[PDB]
């Protein structure tokens, strides 16, 4: 399937200090993706194990974004990410060889980190055997330390009304936390960074553009962040002035909010 | 009368992959197409508008979304054939026309949502959509898709059915009493179909006495069917 | 054969239907200073005029084209064949050709399997919409019965062609009668024309019922020849059914 | 108003001029700022960018500075006047083609060049001759200049270049002449022509020279002339060939059309590359005809002659698609040759290209050529006589010295 094409993350994207507010999570996150693996002879002499992982759930918000980020950040070798959506097909029975074919590859990338993404896909046991193969079988490769039980355990869904997933995290993962949707001064930072592109001019105000679009995802405020260019080279201009396309930003998140 | 709309939205659709100075060295980068729509639809009028682009260049035509309700609820796998297919088709152009339990409805939709964003692809191919009205879609499927400009079809401005006229009659033989202008302006939200099924039955009524010109009464006689046709029901 | 001397009584019907059928037969330069398509066919509804298929074999037997059916009614089901390109690799052999059924003309397994013929046929529409691989590839439609409700409902008139066929010309009744006398032992002292006349109200299928309702008197009788009396009859024991 | 309504970015004398290296790529530079005439950086670059290149590249240098100067005869004469009467033989041989490259209708600078022509043996005036003969040529029924010219036709001195630029001077002087002429000063060269059958690049270049003699013809039997005495061995009948290329600039001829397709099998595998390029001249208008199934033989010579036979025009997509197959070659010429027409015929479709050919080579003549096409990337005798003396490239780099001063360009 399309899975095996697409499981392989390259190309690095959005960064770090792009996050939707989260000042507090994002150590509470970074403390396991990111310092790990910059100090491991400090969690080993330090401690016994590393932290395992976290677990991001409830409202969509920014979510899939910031394990992208987690790639992008990657100081040695980015990790390649699992997706759920492609385990529930026809012809059930590849998800045993697929899930052994990319631990096999996890097991060749020297235990490298695994994430795995929408696990509302698979989830939700509340004729279904063919999903419970998968999923039981998922989580009996997860909890099961044989392979690793040490790189990663993090699940970023929509629904949590998964049961089985809800009674079997307690084994392996951890951390059980909301989303931490975006608060209304979280985009200073996305604007501050965001401003690396060509010149743009110092009158913008990133607190008064940044406090003007409520309720918009990460996804959301990268598109306004390229049709701020966007629709500021299609003038056949040389710089960026909020004046130029404000009614761009207040009509494309009022008129496409209402 | 759409000859600059045509252009313009020509140049909007062209910058992709031809005349590349303007186009990745300035940085405009527009990697999510458009969004069409018609009043008349029928997809004639659509398709004559997006034809241009079928000159030089590979098209893919897929028309109504009949294929996920006349069967069992297989979910966006089809979608995910022709994003595989289209991007080892890159140099194409993805069109979709007649874009028309409920909790499935809403799921594959948000998973078409998301699958038509692209979040995990880059400007490889170009999507434009295309339905009857874009009042009764969701208002959710702008962002994705129409992220660039929308056009809406004007008017009988007395010019583009005047020019496609001149087209279609560049060869016909017509009479001196057949006038354009009560035609044109007569007409009022008629696809390339329309006249030219007119043209068509106005030059077979014609034929019936051997007549290799058509006459104006002819015209307007041929014309009667279909004005008391449409209005019949 | 069904030529012209086996089907009358629709003179102003093929008058019209030449433009549609018989225009990329003989004169297909047209298309320039007219600018005509291929349109998807032309269908009759309403009673069965006896002779619904007379006619498309009639068209088809002077155009010089080869008849193949969908359903295959007589030995040509599965003749010609997933059982669906079969038919549109011989169509693309046999270039001039008319396709009608008949056959087609429990509502759990017949529905069924119908259903499935009727996807065969709109996916068949579905790739002649799209593609073509010749021309002179037209399907025709037979409204005559009453369990017929998808041709008369998914063609309602807006791209194909409708014709209000209840009263045909009053020679479905009277002519075609006639030419139906002629194949029979007919005498020489009948009037077909009262008899052919007095039979209104009913339906179009009078033909069919007193022709074949009478030649159960005309085989009680044993007569050499077939009288009037013998229609006569007829025409109440198919009255009697109403 | 080029200087005013457009403005060329810095990036190109940036790029193409920070990749020069192994004294190619240098050559590269001097094509661009050879015939880059709004800016003018490269030249005021400070000084030695002329010695580091090679001989070729000090003619290709001094004579940039002369070609980017169309224009205020003042200052060119205040610009090129330094490199003249200097101590190097191809910086004053290469100031005096800026002199004749500068201008075309001042003829002041005709005195010093001619004055020292007169050594018959060997002496600077022969580069000078090169230079001054040619550019004085693309300045210009001159009677004065040819029979100073015909001293020089007898001369013959041992490189070609000498009666090269003046047979393409005379030449590209009488191009146009009312039936052609039958004159004894280019009947004298096809005497001297017969004299000696050696140095058969004299009976390549020379035919250049005769047949713009003949052009502008409209009933000359000149060509069955030619017919009559210039037949003999394949040489001299090649110059009849190339006669004959001359000779067909377009009528009601399709008894050329069938005798063509009767001649497309001839052994002699040069007089169908020059009979058969005419191709893109003959039928030069009514390009329906032109594309072919030549590319689908075995005679990659016929493959070069529908790739040069392509053209300048608006590069249709057939064009391109032509430049698709032939662009995937392994010899250098016809990889060296493709980029020339692709960027001829497409002159916004540049960089895709140029990625493509990144990507099939990555020698040094095909990235000299490259970087030229990723120069110049972006029915007059005088735009089609130099390309048609430049079919002639897959020899000597002795060539490369003229490449760089053309005037098929604007």
């Amino acid at each position: 399937p399309t899975v095996t094409m697409m499981q392989v993350e390259e190309k690095p994207d959005v960064t770090y200090s792009d996050v939707g507010g989260c000042k507090e999570q994002i150590e509470k996150l970074r403390e396991v993706v990111e310092t790990p693996l910059l100090h491991p002879e400090r969690f080993v002499n330090l401690g016994i194990e590393p932290p395992k992982g976290v677990l991001l759930f409830g409202p969509p918000g920014t979510g899939k974004t910031l394990c992208a980020r987690a790639v992008a950040n990657r100081t040695d070798a980015c990790f390649i990410r699992v997706i759920g959506s492609e385990l529930v097909q026809k012809y059930v029975g590849e998800g045993a060889r697929m899930v052994r074919e990319l631990f096999e590859m996890a097991r060749t990338k020297k235990a490298c980190l695994i994430f795995f993404d929408e696990i509302d896909a698979i989830g939700g046991a509340r004729g279904d055997n063919e999903v419970q193969r998968t999923m039981l079988e998922l989580i009996n490769q997860l909890d099961g330390f044989d392979p690793r039980g040490n790189i990663k355990v993090l699940m970023a869904t929509n629904r949590p009304d998964t049961l089985d997933p809800a009674l079997m995290r307690p084994g392996r993962l951890d951390r059980k936390i909301e989303f931490s949707l975006p608060d209304l001064e979280g985009r200073t930072h996305i604007f501050k960074i965001h401003a690396r592109s060509m010149s743009v001019e110092r009158d913008i105000r990133f607190e008064l553009l940044a406090r003007l679009c409520p309720n918009s995802t990460g996804a959301e405020i990268r598109s306004v962040c390229t049709e701020a260019g966007m629709f500021a080279i299609r003038a056949r201009r040389k710089i960026a002035t909020e004046k130029d396309f404000l009614e761009a930003v207040n009509k494309v998140i009022k008129s496409y909010a209402k | 009368g759409l000859d600059n709309q045509i252009q313009e939205i020509k140049e909007s659709v062209e910058l992709p992959l031809t005349h590349p100075e303007y186009y990745e060295e300035m940085g405009i980068k527009p990697p999510k197409g458009v969004i069409l729509y018609g009043p008349p639809g029928t997809g004639k009028t659509l398709l004559a508008k997006a034809v241009a682009n079928q000159t030089s260049a590979t098209f893919l035509r897929v028309v109504g979304s009949e294929l996920i309700q006349k069967y069992l609820g297989d979910g966006p796998k089809l979608v995910r054939e022709l994003f595989r297919v289209a991007e080892e088709h890159a140099p194409s152009i993805v069109f979709i026309d007649e874009i028309d339990g409920e909790r499935e409805i809403q799921r594959t939709m948000l998973e078409l949502l998301n699958q038509l964003d692209g979040f995990d692809s880059r400007g490889d191919v170009k999507v434009i959509m295309a339905t009857n009205r874009i009042e009764t879609l969701d208002p959710a499927l702008i962002r994705p898709g129409r992220i660039d400009r929308k056009i809406e079809f004007p008017l009988p401005d007395e010019k583009t059915k005047k020019r496609i006229f001149q087209i279609h009659t560049s060869r016909m033989t017509l009479a001196d009493d057949v006038t354009l202008d009560d035609l044109i302006m007569a007409k009022d939200d008629l696809s390339g179909a329309d006249i030219k099924a007119i043209c068509t039955e106005a030059g077979l009524m014609a034929l019936r006495e051997r007549r290799m010109k058509v006459t104006n009464e002819d015209f307007k006689k041929s014309k009667e069917n279909v004005l008391y046709k449409k209005q019949e029901g | 054969d069904s030529t012209y001397e086996m089907i009358g009584g629709l003179d102003k019907q093929i008058k019209e239907i030449k433009e549609v059928i018989e225009l990329p037969v003989k004169h297909p330069e047209l298309f320039e200073a007219l600018g005509i398509a291929q349109p998807k066919g032309v269908l009759l509804y309403g009673p069965p005029g006896t002779g619904k298929t007379l006619l498309a074999r009639a068209v088809a037997h002077h155009t010089d084209c080869t008849f193949i059916r969908v359903s295959g009614s007589e030995l040509v089901q599965k003749f010609i064949g997933r059982m669906v390109r079969e038919l549109f690799v011989m169509a693309r052999e046999h270039a001039p050709s008319i396709i009608f059924m008949d056959e087609i003309d429990r509502l759990e397994g017949g529905s069924g399997g119908d259903s499935e013929v009727q996807r065969t046929m709109l996916e068949l529409l579905n790739q002649l919409d799209g593609f073509e691989a010749t021309k002179n590839i037209k399907v025709i439609m037979a409204t005559n019965r009453i369990d017929i409700l998808d041709s008369a409902l998914l063609r309602p008139g807006r791209i194909d062609r409708k014709i209000e066929f209840p009263p045909p010309n009053e020679e479905a009744r009277l002519d075609i009668l006639k030419i139906h006398s002629r194949k029979m032992n007919l005498t020489r002292g009948i009037n077909l024309r009262k008899i052919a006349e007095l039979m209104p109200g009913a339906s179009g299928a009078e033909v069919k019922g007193v022709c074949t309702e009478a030649g159960m008197y005309a085989l009680r009788e044993r007569r050499v020849h077939v009288t009037q009396e013998d229609f006569e009859m007829a025409v109440a024991k198919v009255m009697q059914k109403d | 108003d080029d200087i005013y309504k457009t403005h060329l970015e810095n990036n190109r004398f940036g790029g193409s001029g920070s990749q020069v290296d192994s004294a190619r790529m240098n050559l590269a530079s001097s094509f661009v700022n050879g015939f880059v005439n709004q800016d003018k950086l490269l030249t005021d670059d400070g000084n030695k960018w002329l010695y580091k290149n090679k001989d070729h590249g000090m003619l290709s240098a001094a004579a940039s500075l002369g070609m980017i100067l169309l224009w205020d005869v003042d200052g060119g004469l205040t610009q090129i006047d330094k490199y003249l009467y200097s101590s190097e033989d191809y910086i004053k041989s290469g100031a005096l083609l800026a002199c004749g490259i500068v201008n075309s209708g001042v003829r002041n600078e005709c005195d010093p060049a001619l004055a020292l022509l007169s050594d018959y043996v060997l002496h600077n005036s022969n580069t000078m001759r090169l230079g001054s003969i040619f550019g004085l040529g693309l300045a210009y029924n001159r009677e004065d200049v040819l029979t100073l010219l015909l001293p020089v036709m007898g001369d013959s001195k041992s490189s070609m270049e000498v009666a090269g630029v003046t047979a393409l001077a005379c030449g590209m002087i009488a191009v146009g002449s009312c039936n052609g002429d039958v004159t004894s000063t280019i009947l004298q060269t096809i005497m001297e022509k017969s004299e000696t059958e050696l140095k058969d690049t004299y009976a390549r270049w020379l035919p250049l020279g005769l047949g713009l003699n003949h052009l502008g013809k409209g009933e000359a039997i000149e060509a069955i002339l030619a017919a009559l005495e210039v037949v003999s061995e394949p040489f001299r009948s090649f110059a009849n060939t190339l006669v004959d290329v001359c000779a067909y600039a377009g009528s009601g001829n399709v008894l050329k059309v069938q005798q063509l397709l009767h001649i497309c099998s001839e052994h002699f595998d040069s007089k169908e590359k020059e009979e058969d390029k005419d191709k893109k001249e003959k039928k030069d208008k009514d390009k329906k005809e032109a594309p072919a199934d030549m590319g689908a033989h075995q005679g990659v010579a016929v493959l070069g002659i529908a790739l040069i036979a392509m053209g300048e025009e608006i590069g249709a997509e057939m064009a391109l698609r032509t430049f698709g197959h032939l662009l995937r070659y392994g010899e250098p010429t016809l990889r060296r040759a493709v980029p020339l027409a692709l960027a001829l015929i497409s002159v916004s479709h540049d960089a895709d290209p140029e990625v493509s050919y990144n990507s099939i080579f990555a020698a040094r003549l095909a990235a000299m050529l490259r970087q030229l096409a990723q120069y110049h990337a972006k029915k007059g005798t005088l735009t089609l006589c130099p390309y048609h003396s430049d079919r002639q490239l897959m020899s000597q780099v002795a060539v490369a010295g003229l490449l760089t001063v053309l005037v098929s360009f604007l």
